[PDB]
């Protein structure tokens, strides 16, 4: 009975679901809010169900806090309802990894007739489908040809008649142009991604503006604009969002960026040949100098044969312009000999100590690119965060 | 400008990480001795003769690819015998040594069958030989990699030498790999050539020798080299005080 006398003391309350994407989009939205000293609600990843949201809702409330930022468990959307009525809820999508149509069933059923803000989708036809549980519907998405996704093959029948879908454009699997004899269609939408590309981070072309960002990864360009549309439905303009989306970053160690006044730096772990080409290959999408700081663990969990980075292709940093290479990890002199076999001609600072190697690269005024594979990942991002705070 | 040819058989493998690191480190050692080497990779064997090769390589490949690499070899198995016993070198490595002698038994006894170009054969068991080796020899230095390999190859020719930590060929002999003529072969990962320079230069050595080439200046930085292998000797080293204060 708490949560509700808590939740109505927040004026607006954000869900956040769908099967992917949640957290991403979630942390868009609350570091954009509080980047504007906005207090706020906020769970996480491992808090999304109805114990871990009312935890949150108890913690957190505070006299000022007048918005609360929720990623919801799409199973424990019922239970949640009984309890709180959000004023706006954002669906990003809904993959089967018939039991997807049953499911957005239950949530419908859920939420119809409250009064609630859907934000959906419009390329996804199962997202969509939740249309019929209310009144006040905002529709995001992307142009046919924003991007090319990797492409992936099955026919899906549409949720409202029971034909199968015909699509018009595909961006990737069941997200795409779709339009059934019914009616049944990909509707237009508010806010669209007219382009992006990653290079090496997402860049965003929603609206006719441009969202320089600081994550990657193709899949992402939908989260920030459901992260976007919900920020714009909450009134915030463009250029507030442009703010606090140009600032937000991975916290993992996959394209993780850091920056203080002129230096900047990014981490990706690399621990096989394919994860080392796309790891070296991102610093020459990125401009000016380059200092790397490279790091090959033996231990168990990394494995003890190391032969495998004569497999990557360390040849191609001779392409880049790179002011120093700091090699580290117990192998740091099996990656000194394998770049002297690389004949890549640049200095090579060999500093089996992870934290020192780490640290040194704030010394070069150039872009630090840290590469660690598994077991260096840890101590590697732990200086980077101390040497960026 | 002076050459050398590799013939890198099989290399039509799932992997090849071994292959690539032996023979990039080949072509660098011999570039600083400005000899320019040329990678022919034999995967039909078919009419092949060895006119044209200064060092082979065979590397090693799963179960299934070394028998498929064997059955295509055994079509030539008289000119590489040959080439073999008038001095050709050759590097192999794990299957691809193994394959030359007479049969190799799989844990669960069944019996493959090798090229025979040397009368040995090799016996696998489940539990592995693993971990790091270091072994020396009067003609390689010291050599230091990594062994992980369930075979023991019961051999009566001479080897790559001593093995000071690890196991090498079997669980008794305390000795790595073969040496026959100027054919080599070994368990070693690494591969076993970046950091072991004075194979490299025995093989490129030999070719140049036998095709009346120069192979100078002889003696050049191996400073990267060295501080690689004290890496593996260092730790070798913790290893055996650990054992001996047991
Ligand atoms: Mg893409
Ligand atoms: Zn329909």
């Amino acid at each position: 009975d708490v949560l509700r006398k808590l939740a109505e003391q927040v004026d607006d309350i954000v869900f956040i679901s769908g099967t992917n994407g949640k957290t991403t989009t979630s942390n868009l939205i609350g570091h954009t809010l509080k980047a504007n000293n906005i207090q706020i609600i906020h769970n996480n990843e491992g808090a999304n169900m109805a114990a871990g949201i009312t935890s949150a809702f108890i913690m957190q409330s505070t006299p000022k806090t007048k918005i609360a930022v929720i990623e919801i468990d799409e199973g424990s959307i019922p239970r949640v309802l009984k309890e709180v009525t959000p004023s706006m809820m954002v669906f990003t999508n809904f993959f089967r990894d018939g039991e997807i149509d049953i499911m957005v069933n239950n949530i419908a059923e859920t939420i119809s007739n409250k009064g609630i803000k859907l934000l959906l989708n419009a390329d996804d036809p199962f997202v969509s489908r939740l249309k019929i549980a209310s009144d006040t519907i905002v529709y995001y998405g992307m142009k046919a040809h924003a991007h090319e996704f990797e492409q992936s093959n099955e026919s899906r029948y549409c949720p409202n008649c029971g034909r199968l879908l015909q699509y018009d454009y595909i961006h990737y699997n069941q997200i795409g142009h779709y339009h059934c004899q019914c009616g049944f269609k990909r509707e237009q939408a508010k806010y669209e991604i007219s382009s992006f590309d990653v290079a090496p981070f997402l860049y965003l072309n929603i609206n006719d503006e441009k969202y320089d960002m600081k994550i990657a990864g193709d899949f992402n360009a939908y989260n920030a604009l459901a992260a976007y549309t919900v920020l714009r439905e909450l009134g915030l303009n463009e250029q507030t969002i442009k703010n606090g989306f140009e600032t937000y970053t991975s916290d993992n160690g996959r394209m993780q960026y850091f920056k203080k006044e002129r230096k900047e730096a990014m981490i990706n772990l690399a621990k096989n040949p394919a994860g080392m080409n796309a790891s070296l290959s991102v610093g020459e999408q990125l401009e000016g100098e380059k200092v790397y700081v490279i790091s090959l663990n033996d231990n168990a969990a990394d494995g003890r044969d190391t032969s495998w980075i004569y497999d990557a292709d360390f040849e191609k940093l001779s392409k880049q312009q790179i002011e120093a290479i700091i090699v580290t990890g117990t192998r740091a002199e099996e990656l000194q000999l394998r770049l002297k076999l690389a004949e890549v001609e640049v200095p090579i600072i060999v500093e089996r100590d992870i934290y020192k190697a780490t640290a040194k690269t704030m010394d070069y005024k150039g872009f630090t690119v840290a590469i660690p594979n598994y077991t260096s990942l840890a101590p590697m991002l732990e200086q980077l965060n101390r040497s960026f705070e | 400008m002076h050459e050398l040819t590799i013939y890198h058989f099989m290399s039509d493998k799932l992997n090849l990480y071994s292959d690539i690191g032996n023979i990039i480190a080949l072509r660098q050692r011999a570039k600083k001795r400005n000899i320019k080497v040329n990678v022919v990779e034999i995967n039909e064997t078919e009419g092949i003769t060895f006119d044209e090769c200064d060092i082979f390589f065979i590397g090693g490949g799963s179960d299934r690819e070394q028998a498929l690499a064997t059955k295509e070899l055994s079509k030539i198995k008289t000119p590489l015998k040959e080439a073999i016993e008038d001095g050709m070198p050759g590097l192999t490595i794990c299957g691809g040594y193994q394959f030359l002698g007479k049969k190799y038994i799989t844990p669960d006894g069944t019996e493959l069958e090798g090229l025979g170009i040397l009368d040995f054969y090799t016996e696998s068991k489940t539990n592995r030989l693993t971990g790091d080796i270091v072994i020396e020899s009067d003609t390689f230095g010291t050599i230091v990699g990594f062994e992980n390999h369930g075979g023991r190859t019961y051999h009566d020719f001479g080897t790559l030498g001593h093995v000071t930590f690890g196991y090498g060929n079997n669980d008794e002999d305390k000795k790595e790999g073969i040496h026959y003529k100027n054919l080599l072969g070994t368990y070693l990962h690494g591969p076993i050539l970046p950091k072991n320079y004075e194979i490299t230069d025995y093989l490129l050595e030999k070719a140049c020798e036998r095709k009346g080439i120069p192979f100078e200046p002889k003696e050049i930085d191996n400073e990267a080299e060295i501080q690689a292998k004290q890496v593996l000797i260092d730790r070798a080293n913790r290893q055996k005080k650990s054992r001996l204060e047991h």
